[PDB]
């Protein structure tokens, strides 16, 4: 990336390939959510889902999507409708420096940022690793019905 | 850009997958000749070709 | 006087590496044959997926490798050779990573509906193969002339 | 009473190749589809189907 | 080496017949 290239490779929170994607449009935000980073489903009120940034003890649901009409501030603010990529292939945010093994199940922590691989169940790492600002961007192959919330 | 520092031509059709160009060589000689001669040198012409995708 | 006659003949049902159904399928382009030739009805392996560019290098299955997808039959990209249709080295391959396709099989008995698919070292279906896949059978089981064909359901890896 | 159906696929490159050589593929596939319909009707008449009674 | 050493290729002197034969599948 960076110099010696006419175009920057990719930007976080955007789809990479046009292959069987699904975007939910009936969602509401509880706190400030940044593009990329997994989200939870706190509850459902009259059909819509109230999504929050990932926290401890919560199963991720999807990755936030970038729209240039809904959000005119560079991030999703409180009390704003948002799009969530429930299924597809999207660029996410990571706190890594080296690309993991191919088709390895990623792990999420902190505010929905990827901390490492070598998981047991969940989404997988596609082929992609680019540099962004001060850090890297990872490509995540989101699949629906991947994380099952544990029984109490 | 490579499309500005190198020449661009237009010959191939949109529904082609392969092409081929040829180059030709010359083989022969000449000699100083007197009349009533039957021994005249002969010339020829050969060539090769290459491909693309 | 004479008695007239009328005859009948039926077409075949499948062809190796041919899409079987119109269900949800995902065919991935931007794959390259890194080395060797790949048959239309055989599984493939991913040698390397480039990071910045995006091309995935595709080879033929060997021992102890994870299958990725099945080659797809096309009249334009493929090159006719060995009295058959194959994908040559250094050319784009249509890999189906999801859907129902007609595979090449080495088995002799019809399989069950829902069960794991086992391949051999060559990349063709075998009832007691060694390499293990996450794909499942679909039910179809026919034969084109002297070639055995089986239908499988592919799941994204 | 019952209903029947099938389908077929084709790409842009194949269409362009067919229009450039005078040997289309769409017509052959459509004829194959119609032939399959007729033959399956014949199969229903002369052999029937057990699950459909 | 260099085979060729020629001016015309095999394709340039070749013909494809107009007639085309097709397998026949009777209906019934």
């Amino acid at each position: 990336a960076y110099e010696n290239l006419m175009l920057r490779p990719a930007c976080p929170g955007n789809l990479s390939d046009t292959s069987t994607y699904n975007i939910d449009g009936a969602c509401v935000a509880q706190g400030d959510i940044e593009f990329g980073s997994a989200v939870q489903v706190v509850g459902i009120v009259d059909g819509v889902k109230v999504v929050t940034a990932l926290s401890d003890g919560g199963t991720p649901y999807g990755i936030a999507f970038r729209s240039q009409y809904e959000h005119l501030s560079g991030k999703i603010l409180d009390g704003e409708v948002c799009n969530v990529v429930s299924h597809g292939r999207v660029w996410a945010l990571t706190s890594l420096d080296e690309a993991p093994s191919l088709f390895s199940k990623l792990q999420f922590g902190s505010g929905g940022v990827v901390t490492g691989g070598s998981g047991y169940a969940g989404w997988t790492f596609a082929g992609g690793f680019v540099k962004h600002e001060d850090g890297y961007i990872i490509e995540v192959r989101v699949k629906q019905n991947a994380f099952i919330v544990p029984p109490p | 850009s490579a499309l500005r520092v190198f020449p661009v031509t237009t010959e191939l059709s949109p529904t082609d997958k392969t092409f081929e160009y040829m180059t030709f060589d010359k083989v022969g000689t000449a000699q100083i000749i007197a009349d009533y001669t039957d021994d005249l040198p002969l010339v020829d012409a050969l060539g090769t070709s290459e491909f693309g995708k | 006087a004479q008695i007239n006659a009328s005859y009948q003949r039926d077409m075949a049902i499948a062809l190796p590496g041919m899409v079987a159904d119109t269900s949800k399928y995902n065919i991935d382009g931007a794959c390259v044959v890194n080395e060797g030739d790949v048959l239309v009805g055989a599984a493939v392996q991913v040698v390397q997926a480039q990071a910045v560019d995006g091309h995935k290098l595709v080879k033929a299955l060997t021992t102890g490798t994870t299958p990725y997808g099945v080659a797809i039959r096309s009249h334009w990209q493929t090159v006719n050779a060995q009295n058959q249709m194959i994908y040559e080295d250094g050319g784009a391959i249509n890999v189906m990573t999801s859907g129902r396709v007609w595979m090449l099989s080495k088995s002799t008995e019809a399989p069950t509906f829902g069960s794991a698919v086992k391949l051999d070292v060559d990349g063709q279906e075998k009832s007691d193969g060694t390499i293990e896949t996450t794909w499942t059978y679909a039910g179809g089981w026919t034969k084109y002339k002297d070639i055995q064909l089986v239908e499988v359901q592919l799941h994204q890896l | 009473v019952f209903r029947l159906g099938n389908a077929y696929l084709i790409s842009i490159d194949e269409i362009k190749a067919g229009q450039a050589t005078g040997r289309p593929l769409s017509t052959r596939k459509a004829s194959a589809c119609q032939l399959a319909h007729d033959q399956l009707v014949n199969r229903l008449v002369f052999k029937g189907s057990a699950p459909h009674k | 080496a260099a085979a060729t050493m020629g001016i015309w290729t095999a394709q340039e002197l070749h013909r494809i017949k107009s007639q085309s034969y097709e397998e026949d599948y009777p209906v019934g």
